[PDB]
């Protein structure tokens, strides 16, 4: 076809691309945000929260961003006749950033570092500490 | 006496240490930015912090230079 | 259809050589069992989707 | 002592006349507007593009000929590129021999050439394939990455960095003297 | 006398500790910029940064090693 | 010319540490490379950038050499 | 024969960040054939380039032994 | 009195450097070994490159000891 980058980026609830051809793709990592372009080496990697970041072919300039809290990307080499390269953008939930709310954020973070502060359970420990962080990630995302 | 050059061209060793410190400081501000791209700030901020004492050393090993070549 | 499904018994019991044509970010034994279970849910959703 | 005679009857006849059309049979072979380009007809609008449109936001100008195959063969995937990219840019259609003027303020030597423009001289870049090595595809390939170029320097530095060059003072006349008549000049 | 010389010799020492901070932090520019592309530009600017010290960290001993030469 | 000799030997310590800098760049271009080859110059670009710092403080250190050994 | 043989056997000391830079770079060359075969040879030629400084600057340093050696 | 074996001595230094940089080799390579067993045989290919450099280098050294140590 081309030589273009196929993104499918895809909830359970909406797939948001199915066979998109992009020219970069930022993604955030559980070690660090990465752009996967063409050409890129097979790969998967678990992601942590923040800011997808599309930008097609016809854009260029031009970006489109979504939030993600948790899931997996697939980047899969370009076979021989198809002369294009695919990834896969599987996420538990994905919003786009216009979507959100730093009000209701900060609220969801007070609620959750009261829940917290008896710290007893490892579980909720983790789950108030990953709070804080997805939510901090989800306020310097917003607008 | 020429002999209280060699003291301080020893002390200047310390610097290339300093520097290396340095370099590693940064390369880690460079790979944190890539790695976290949002924030940009907090890193330069403890950057910024690590190199007031690295500064200061190689400030203090400068100044023990010169001392040792006047006196 | 039946679909025979992966275990962790059966994921030990391989050395998992098909997967070195892929870099995991984090390393092969530290994301796989966050991988499992992402495949053990997305396996139970089309299946019920199909059935449904 | 050098000197070209003026010209011919032959010379300055119709460049592009219209030959038989064949039936339905031999288009049948083994191998068998546009709403998002603009056919530039005249040096007029040539100038009024490249002063008005190629300032506000970038051009791109495929300039082929008839007698070039290569032309017939990057016409389409042009127009498949200008289909997909005229958000970005504006895209238009030359023929070297219906507006040589077009041709020589380009600065074009051979047919197919792509040409992004953008200030008309602040970013300038001619695509070809004066040797015979490269294929449509690459061309396309170029052109979208001088495109990308030139539109990631105009977003820099808060849209400067995008300024003219020599057409600020040389007005293309080394190029083409003609234009001394445009800014007014004698000729006496 | 001649004995300078050696001080000098020993002032050029820190080069070559400078070094390993330099090529820590373009390694981590180059290794970041494989990683974030998109990034670029701020990376570099960083290393500027980085070299803004760098690049006299050197210079500053190498003029010690003229200094502690002829004196 | 002894310790003049003496000199320009020991002013060729620092080699070592232009040579670890140049590995730590190829291995971070190579690494780099692995990863996106598509990036390929553009880091090229950077690892030159890089490349000719040290190639500048190597240049000097020989030129120092030469000094402390006919000077 | 003093200054001769030592500062030839001092300016022979460097080659060892030579043979750690030429370790790491080609460790670095067998991690990214680990990771991406398929650009194998597009890796090799970076690392020759590496030689083409590395062993370069050794053939400099191993020369400079000699010309102390008959200085 | 000791000046050519002091100065064989000083020569042997560089084969610690030697053998790091050959670790770092090995290491590399029973690293990508581990994680891509199908291509072993081509990275001990390289990692043989890699001696083929670092080995020779060493022979040298040793070559330059063994004409210190007799003048």
């Amino acid at each position: 076809f081309k030589n273009q980058l196929l993104l499918t980026l895809s909830s359970p609830s909406e797939a948001i691309y199915v066979r998109t051809p992009v020219r970069s793709v930022t993604v955030p990592g559980s070690e660090g945000a990465m752009t996967m372009t063409n050409g890129h080496s097979q790969t998967v990697a678990r992601l942590k929260a923040g800011e997808i970041i599309v930008r097609k072919g016809e854009t260029g300039d031009e970006v489109e961003r979504f939030f993600l809290s948790d899931g997996f990307v697939l980047f899969k080499s370009p076979e021989d006749d198809s002369g294009c390269c695919t990834a896969e953008v599987l996420g538990v939930e994905v919003v786009p950033v216009s979507m959100l709310d730093k009000e209701s954020a900060a609220t969801a973070l007070q609620e959750l570092l009261q829940q917290g502060a008896g710290a007893t359970d490892e579980w909720t420990k983790a789950r108030t500490l990953l709070g804080q962080e997805l939510l901090s990630s989800v306020i310097r995302a917003a607008p | 006496a020429g002999v209280a050059s060699l003291s301080a061209a020893i002390a200047l060793m310390s610097v290339g240490g300093v520097a290396q410190g340095i370099g590693s400081l940064f390369a880690a501000l460079v790979s944190g930015t890539a790695r976290n791209p949002s924030i940009k700030e907090d890193l330069f901020t403890y950057t910024l912090i690590g190199m007031g004492f690295l500064e200061f050393l190689g400030i203090i090993c400068v100044l023990m230079s010169a001392v040792l070549l006047y006196s | 259809l039946t679909l025979n499904v992966l275990t962790p018994t059966q994921a030990a019991q391989s050395a998992k050589e098909q997967l070195n044509t892929f870099e995991f970010e984090p390393e092969k034994t530290d994301v796989w069992k966050d991988l499992q279970d992402f495949y053990y849910a997305c396996t139970v959703f089309g299946c019920m989707l199909d059935n449904i | 002592s050098f000197a070209i005679p003026p010209a011919n009857a032959a010379a300055l006849a119709d460049p592009l006349p219209a030959t038989p059309t064949p039936p339905p049979v031999f288009e049948a072979v083994s191998s068998a507007a546009l709403k998002n380009v603009e056919e530039v007809s005249t040096m007029e609008r040539y100038e009024a593009a490249v002063y008005e449109e190629s300032f506000k936001k970038p051009i791109v100008c495929l300039f082929f000929a008839r007698f070039s195959l290569q032309s017939k063969v990057l016409l389409q995937p042009f127009l498949d590129f200008a289909a997909s990219a005229s958000n970005n840019a504006t895209f238009f259609l030359i023929d070297c021999d219906r507006v040589p003027r077009a041709a020589y303020h380009a600065r074009v030597e051979n047919v197919p050439s792509l040409v992004v423009m953008k200030g008309d001289d602040a970013f300038r870049q001619t695509i070809t394939d004066s040797v015979g090595v490269k294929t449509a595809g690459d061309l396309i390939q170029e052109a979208r990455s001088a495109l990308d170029q030139v539109l990631r320097l105009d977003q820099q530095e808060g849209g400067t960095k995008l300024q003219p060059g020599v057409s600020s003072y040389t007005h293309h006349i080394g190029v083409d003297n003609l234009n001394v008549y445009r800014k007014g000049w004698p000729v006496a």
